[PDB]
């Protein structure tokens, strides 16, 4: 199937509490990789999975060392930002970066990306040509300039068009085990008289990798997109995941609907129904 | 694997 | 600033079943700032051995984390989640629904 990898990192000030705390992630599709966190006993580039244990200590200390500059550039990029946006020194901030590179089956890749966000929000991102910007406002066009003139973009492009690609490859290969098997959903239905009149179907799927699926209610074949409840896709915590979609029907009518489940593990589209 | 670059900040 | 406050859901790794060990979850999503607090309970006391995910976000930058501890469900035992956040003016308490 297709495949992603992706690096996320986080930089929250405190002040008054010291210095502002850097945590960064690494994931392959919905694996963790690797983790590094400012405020750990030993920060390190810490591995994640035993697929990408092999890669031994220089390639950890190379890691590490480029977590550490990060956290420097966004301490730096904390005050920067509280100039651009004519703030006090006083108050919280958070600095948020993903950069990455989503590969089809073929290994090749579909997609390059790398955005930031200040305070939750956009703030600056590389457009899908991986050559030109998107500043979310005034202050973000300032950082624009600046990256314009040190040719960020084309030093971006050349990364997440070679080494993001060739290094998803590598990690897709050792860890072909986990990483390259799709575990199905487990299914079922559940029903619940909510009234005399009226109950609820709630579709299950359990056990899933990776994340990525969709569950549909159909009442006589028609999707009841508005009027499902679909919660968000959540982690067991042994590697899957899980999702519900219920529909509030009329007692009596339960047979004329049916769940519909799409997953990457499944060969072909799964149709469930209300069996008792 | 990383990317690493010189002269990123806002 | 605008802020995100915490969506909660409280789970089991497992299809519960009375006397059979299995893990609690409480996974908190689509907050913003990232501080949260998060507490699992027992019979509305705080459980001591609670384990997180690393922090990290979704693509619209709100954060999420897993809170876990090995559990043995019984039917007289009663668990929730409390969360606490910059958006919330008390702790908010999730019950734990075997059926949600
Ligand atoms: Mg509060």
């Amino acid at each position: 199937g297709s495949h992603s990898m992706r690096y996320f990192h986080t930089s929250v000030s405190r002040p008054g509490r010291g210095e502002p705390r850097f945590i960064t992630v690494g994931y392959v599709d919905d694996t963790l990789f690797v983790r590094f966190d400012s405020d750990a006993a030993s920060p390190r580039e810490e591995p994640r999975a035993p697929w990408i244990e092999q890669e031994g200590p220089e390639h950890w200390d190379r890691e590490t060392q480029i977590c550490k500059a990060k956290a420097q550039t966004d301490r730096e990029d904390l005050r920067t930002l509280l100039r651009y946006y004519n703030q006090s020194e006083a108050g919280s901030h958070t600095l948020q970066n993903m950069y990455g590179c989503d590969v089809g089956p073929d290994g090749r890749l579909l997609r390059g990306y790398h955005q930031d966000a200040y305070d939750g929000k956009d703030y600056i991102a590389l457009n899908e040509d991986l050559s030109s910007w998107t500043a979310a406002d005034t202050a973000a066009q300032i950082t624009q300039r600046k990256w314009e003139a040190a040719r960020v973009a084309e030093q971006l492009r050349a990364y997440l068009e070679g080494e993001c690609v060739e290094w998803l490859r590598r990690y897709l290969e050792n860890g072909k085990e986990t990483l390259q098997r799709a575990d199905p959903p487990k299914t079922h239905v559940t029903h619940h008289p909510i009234s005399d009149h009226e109950a609820t179907l709630r579709c299950w799927a359990l056990g899933f990798y990776p994340a990525e699926i969709t569950l549909t209610w159909q009442r006589d074949g028609e999707d009841q997109t508005q009027d499902t409840e679909l919660v968000e896709t959540r982690p067991a915590g042994d590697r899957t995941f899980q999702k519900w979609a219920a529909v509030v029907v009329p007692s009596g009518e339960e047979q004329r609907y049916t769940c519909h489940v799409q997953h990457e593990g499944l060969p072909k589209p799964l149709t469930l129904r209300w069996e008792p | 694997k990383r990317w690493i670059i010189l002269g990123l900040n806002k | 600033m605008i802020q995100r406050t915490p969506k909660i859901q409280v789970y089991s790794r497992h299809p519960a079943e009375n006397g059979k060990s299995n893990f609690l979850n409480c996974y908190v999503s689509g907050f913003h700032p990232s501080d949260i607090e998060v507490d699992l309970l027992k019979n509305g006391e705080r459980i001591e051995k609670v384990e997180h995910s690393d922090l990290s976000f979704s693509k619209d930058w709100s954060f999420y984390l897993l809170y876990y501890t090995e559990f043995t469900p019984t039917e007289k035992d009663e668990y929730a989640c409390r969360v606490n956040h910059v958006t919330l003016s008390q702790p908010k308490i999730v019950k734990w629904d075997r059926d949600m």
